[PDB]
């Protein structure tokens, strides 16, 4: 019968150490089955419903608590919320900010004049004046993800306690729900990795013979419609600046890592995209598309909101970028997104619970796949 | 090969305005970007600005406020107009042909570049005292 | 405004100017015999126009910290020059100010 | 009576500024410390709140 | 020899008002500040005690 239970992490990677800490080693779950067994159910017909799962609950669940596990112990940084100092840095003959700050030292009594840099996003003007805050203090609290946490994904496998057992479709052209008719048996799930992205998914898997689109209500603008390629496309992404790190004592064992002088030139962040094999797919996703609506399909820019929607939203190494991606939705060069990158983070709309992400130093060099799109619906 | 021959009034009194001029032989005047180039004694050139066909115009800052350069089209002449001469302006003038090219250290779209300028042909110049 | 450095004939001359660089640079280096018009001996760090031999080069501009530097390879009794340098930078204001240069003496 | 008319000194979200607050309080939740205008909760003294 | 006498000032239950108070300490829990007299707890450099 269909249940609702509490799955566990298993993994099968164990290659990495206890020293690098990644956030998703919990380090009490088990090794997989390096060779786990798939049975096939002759003659089943098992009715899968992608929506009203509750494996997504689940594993949505976990993941937040991990992320929050992880993070509480660190160093909180609401004793920078103070009057920012700031002036342009000089990106001379834009979005970096040279601030200085009055601290606390470790001696109560005394304070100390240091200096950070900031990206534009995390910083707003108090005053016409140059007196700036950091953008979280006015509603929150904000911790210091800790400084040797790896939030690198690693796929998670998820195995039912003894008593339950988890079934597959392997029907190649199944979309979200419906009887599959051919159905086996697993331990557990294959590994997931849990990458973080909105308007684009990266680095899962991809459908095998054509590109499947899944929506709960296809009649539904509202709904999210979920479309997994058949073919992955590249997407090569960078913070092209050498970035350095200054360690600021904030307090008795309490330390802020600030984005430290930049080295070199000063550059934007970008992904780039092969026009041609963006505009194959595209062609592709219509085309499929067409086969539900019997219109001309066309594709649109983000429209709105704040960052985390209107961009491509993800994490590479560490770093958080934020995508322009109007060239795409919408010759055989490669298509160059300009990113943006802040450090002020409110992971999964929880607003009020921020995070600072502190500096990586040197420079950084992505290359990840596209695997499908997360596309909503605004004639003929 | 061009010769630029340069030519003014060599001695000007304090607030004066002086005019230099470069007569433009073997090219022409629209050819090339023009600059000139003071020298004091004693000290180490100073770019005072730049003029060009096309609107391409730009000055020193320190000087912008007292000074016009032009190309005159007909007589093939590059020129210099200073007003508010003082004695600080005294100096050894150069009329020039500037050429250009441009370093990338970035993205082309985002503008990750610049304009860079040299001084290929330097004419005779002219000595400007100031009484 | 030039310092001086000095070298005897066939020995060569190590000669700097200007400021560190802070992002790409772009270095026009100029040459100034005494009575003379100055002339350009290299624009882009290493490209020399027609007519200056390739006993002189220098820096190039892929380095941040360092400073513009001009050597001259077995320096010759006409080499005697003030060498300036004029410094385009990506991170600075455009410099329309010639920097301070260095008197090559040739010690023949 | 019973109902005071108190004023604080309060730290706002930037920790190097403060505002004159208002607040009113009932009698039995407030301590004179001196015999001149000047209070505390009564809880100070003892613990947490 | 190895007791120091210090003085403090310290946080009283009202935040605005501070104490002028003393301790008495080995010398092998405070650490010369400066070459006057003036010294910190040993560990207040390192972490919370
Ligand atoms: C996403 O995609 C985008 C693009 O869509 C990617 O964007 C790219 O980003 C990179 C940056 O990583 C940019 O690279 C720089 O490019 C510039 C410019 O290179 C072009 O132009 C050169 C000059 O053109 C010549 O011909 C034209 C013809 O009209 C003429 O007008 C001009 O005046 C000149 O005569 C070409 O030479 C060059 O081709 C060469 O390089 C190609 C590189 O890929 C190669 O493929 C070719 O086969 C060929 O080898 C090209 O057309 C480069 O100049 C720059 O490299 C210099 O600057 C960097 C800055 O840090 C420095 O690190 C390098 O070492 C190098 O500096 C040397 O050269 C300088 C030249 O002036 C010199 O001034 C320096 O002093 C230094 O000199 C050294 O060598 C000399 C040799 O004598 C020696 O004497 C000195 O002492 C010293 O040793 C970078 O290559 C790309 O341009 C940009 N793409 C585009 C289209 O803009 C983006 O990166 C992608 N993102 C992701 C995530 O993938
Ligand atoms: C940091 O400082 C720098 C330096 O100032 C600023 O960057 C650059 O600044 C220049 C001057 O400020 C800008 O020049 C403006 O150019 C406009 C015209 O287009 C030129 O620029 C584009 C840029 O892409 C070039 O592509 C184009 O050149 C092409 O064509 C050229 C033609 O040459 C042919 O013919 C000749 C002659 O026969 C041959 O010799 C050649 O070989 C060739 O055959 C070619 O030479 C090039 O290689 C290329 O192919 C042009 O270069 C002009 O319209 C502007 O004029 C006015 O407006 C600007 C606005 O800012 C003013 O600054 C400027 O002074 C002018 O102002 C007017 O008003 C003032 C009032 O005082 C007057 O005094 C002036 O006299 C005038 O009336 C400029 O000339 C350059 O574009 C710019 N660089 C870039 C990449 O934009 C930089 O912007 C600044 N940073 C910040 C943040 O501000
Ligand atoms: C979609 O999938 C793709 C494909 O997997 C994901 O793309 C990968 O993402 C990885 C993480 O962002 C990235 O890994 C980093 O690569 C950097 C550069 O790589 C070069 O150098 C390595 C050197 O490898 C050897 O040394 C390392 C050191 O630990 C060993 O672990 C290796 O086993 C080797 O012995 C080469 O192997 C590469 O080929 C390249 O030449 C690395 O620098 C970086 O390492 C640092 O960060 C790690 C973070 O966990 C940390 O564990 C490691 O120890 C290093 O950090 C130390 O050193 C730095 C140096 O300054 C110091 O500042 C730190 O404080 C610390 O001391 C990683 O190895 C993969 O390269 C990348 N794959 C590709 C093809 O690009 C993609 O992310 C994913 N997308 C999404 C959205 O999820
Ligand atoms: C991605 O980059 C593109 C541009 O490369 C951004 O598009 C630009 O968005 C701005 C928003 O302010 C537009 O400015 C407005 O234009 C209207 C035009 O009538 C004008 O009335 C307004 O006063 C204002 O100037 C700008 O025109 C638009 N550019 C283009 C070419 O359309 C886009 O918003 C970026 N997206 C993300 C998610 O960052
Ligand atoms: C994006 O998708 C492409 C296509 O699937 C990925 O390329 C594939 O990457 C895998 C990595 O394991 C390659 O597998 C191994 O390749 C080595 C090569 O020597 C081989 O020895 C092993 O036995 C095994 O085959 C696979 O071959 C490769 N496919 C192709 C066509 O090259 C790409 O890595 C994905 N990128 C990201 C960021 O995930
Ligand atoms: C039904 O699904 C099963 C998997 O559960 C498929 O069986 C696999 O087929 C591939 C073909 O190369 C083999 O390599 C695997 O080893 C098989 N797995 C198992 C567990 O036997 C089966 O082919 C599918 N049948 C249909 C009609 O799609
Ligand atoms: C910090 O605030 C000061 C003023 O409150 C900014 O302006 C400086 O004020 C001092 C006062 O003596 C002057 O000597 C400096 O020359 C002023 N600076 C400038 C650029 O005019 C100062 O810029 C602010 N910024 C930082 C980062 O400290
Ligand atoms: C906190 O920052 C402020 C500036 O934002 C500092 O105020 C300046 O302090 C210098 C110290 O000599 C004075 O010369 C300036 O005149 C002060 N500015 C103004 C507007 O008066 C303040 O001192 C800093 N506090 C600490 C502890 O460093
Ligand atoms: C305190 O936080 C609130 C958000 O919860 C701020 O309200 C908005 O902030 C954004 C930031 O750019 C502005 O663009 C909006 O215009 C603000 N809302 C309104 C109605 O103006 C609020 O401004 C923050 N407080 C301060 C002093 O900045
Ligand atoms: C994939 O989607 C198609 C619809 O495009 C499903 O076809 C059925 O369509 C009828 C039309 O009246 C609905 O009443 C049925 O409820 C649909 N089936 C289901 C399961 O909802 C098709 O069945 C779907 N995929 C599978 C695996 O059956
Ligand atoms: C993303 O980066 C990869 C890695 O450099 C690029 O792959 C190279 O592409 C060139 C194009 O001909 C090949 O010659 C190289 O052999 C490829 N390298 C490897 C390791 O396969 C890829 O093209 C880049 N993608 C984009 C959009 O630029
Ligand atoms: C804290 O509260 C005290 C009063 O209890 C404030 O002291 C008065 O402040 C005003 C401000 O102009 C002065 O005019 C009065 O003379 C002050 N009183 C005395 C007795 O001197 C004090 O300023 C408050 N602090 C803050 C930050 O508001
Ligand atoms: C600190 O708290 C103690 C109680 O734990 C206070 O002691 C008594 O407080 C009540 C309050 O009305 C008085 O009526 C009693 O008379 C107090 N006891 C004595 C012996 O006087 C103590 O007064 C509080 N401290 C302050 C400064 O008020
Ligand atoms: C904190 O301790 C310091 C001494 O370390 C006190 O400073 C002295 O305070 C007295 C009070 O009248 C003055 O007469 C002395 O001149 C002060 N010393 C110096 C060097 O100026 C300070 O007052 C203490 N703070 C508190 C709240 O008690
Ligand atoms: C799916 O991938 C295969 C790979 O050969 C390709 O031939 C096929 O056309 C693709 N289908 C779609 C809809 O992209
Ligand atoms: C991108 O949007 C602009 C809006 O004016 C349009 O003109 C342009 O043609 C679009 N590009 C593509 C590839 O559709």
């Amino acid at each position: 019968k269909d249940a609702e239970t509490t799955l566990f992490c298993a993994s099968d990677a164990k290659a990495y150490d206890t020293e690098k800490r990644n956030v998703w080693a919990t380090h009490c779950c088990v090794p997989t089955d390096p060779n786990p067994q798939e049975i096939v159910l002759e003659n089943v017909t098992e009715n899968f419903n992608m929506w009203k799962n509750n494996m997504v609950e689940q594993m949505h669940t976990d993941i937040i608590s991990l992320w929050d596990q992880s993070l509480k112990p660190c160093v909180k940084l609401t004793p920078l919320c103070v009057t920012l100092n700031c002036t342009d840095v000089n990106a001379t003959n834009e979005e970096i900010k040279n601030c200085s700050f009055n601290i606390t030292t470790e001696l109560r009594d005394k304070k100390k004049k240091v200096y950070a840099l900031f990206y534009k996003l995390d910083v707003v003007p108090i005053d016409d004046n140059n007196s700036y805050r950091l953008i979280n203090c006015n509603t929150s609290a904000i911790t210091q993800a800790c400084p040797k946490v790896s939030f690198e994904p690693i796929p998670i496998h998820y195995c039912a306690p003894a008593g339950f057992a988890i079934l597959k479709c392997n029907d190649k052209k199944f979309n979200g729900t419906g009887p599959c008719k051919n159905v086996s048996t697993v331990q557990c799930t294959h590994g997931i990795k849990p990458v973080v992205s909105t308007q684009l998914l990266l680095n899962g898997s991809l459908a095998e013979e054509e590109i499947i689109i899944r929506s709960e209500n296809i009649t539904n603008n509202a709904k999210t419609i979920i479309v997994q390629l058949n073919e992955s496309v590249e997407i090569n992404c960078t913070r092209p600046n050498n970035n350095t790190r200054k360690s600021i004592r904030i307090g008795p064992g309490q330390w802020f890592y600030a984005t430290g002088d930049i080295i070199g030139d000063i550059r934007q962040a970008h992904c780039n995209i092969s026009r041609t094999k963006w505009n194959k797919t595209l062609q592709q996703v219509a085309k499929k598309l067409r086969e539900h609506f019997n219109k001309t399909i066309i594709f649109n820019p983000s429209s709105g909101g704040d960052l985390e929607i209107t961009t491509h939203s993800f994490n590479c190494g560490g770093e958080f970028f934020y995508c322009n991606t109007s060239e795409l939705f919408n010759t055989n060069n490669t298509i160059t997104l300009p990113c943006r990158i802040k450090q002020i983070i409110n992971m999964w709309q929880r607003v009020g619970q921020a995070m600072y992400a502190p500096p990586i130093e040197g420079k950084i060099r992505c290359t990840s796949n596209i695997t499908g799109l997360l596309l909503t619906r605004d004639n003929n | 090969q061009v010769h630029l021959q340069e030519s003014g009034p060599g001695l000007v009194k304090p607030s004066e305005t002086l005019s230099l001029t470069c007569n433009v032989s073997g090219t022409l005047v629209r050819d090339n970007y023009w600059s000139w180039i003071r020298q004091p004694l004693g000290k180490q050139p100073e770019w005072i600005g730049y003029v060009h066909d096309s609107g391409d115009t730009n000055y020193n800052p320190s000087l912008k406020s007292r000074v016009h350069l032009s190309l005159d089209k007909s007589k093939n002449l590059v020129s210099l107009r200073l007003t508010g001469v003082t004695a600080a302006d005294s100096a050894i003038y150069y009329c020039a042909t500037t050429k250009h090219g441009r370093r990338i250290y970035g993205v082309v779209a985002f503008k990750e570049w610049f304009t860079y300028f040299y001084m290929d042909v330097w004419g005779k110049g002219t000595s400007v005292t100031v009484s | 405004a030039p310092t001086f450095v000095s070298v005897a004939p066939g020995q060569t001359a190590r000669i700097t100017c200007g400021e560190e660089s802070l992002g790409s640079r772009s270095v026009i280096w100029y040459q100034q015999r005494p009575g003379q018009a100055p002339s350009l001996i290299i624009y882009n760090n290493n490209d020399r126009p027609s007519g200056i031999p390739d006993r002189f080069s220098g820096s190039p501009g892929s380095t941040f910290g360092t400073t513009a530097t001009l050597t001259i390879t077995s320096v010759e009794a006409g080499d005697e020059a003030d060498y300036y340098c004029h410094i385009w930078d990506s991170r600075r204001p455009t410099n329309w100010v010639f920097g301070e240069g260095t008197t090559l003496i040739v010690l023949s």
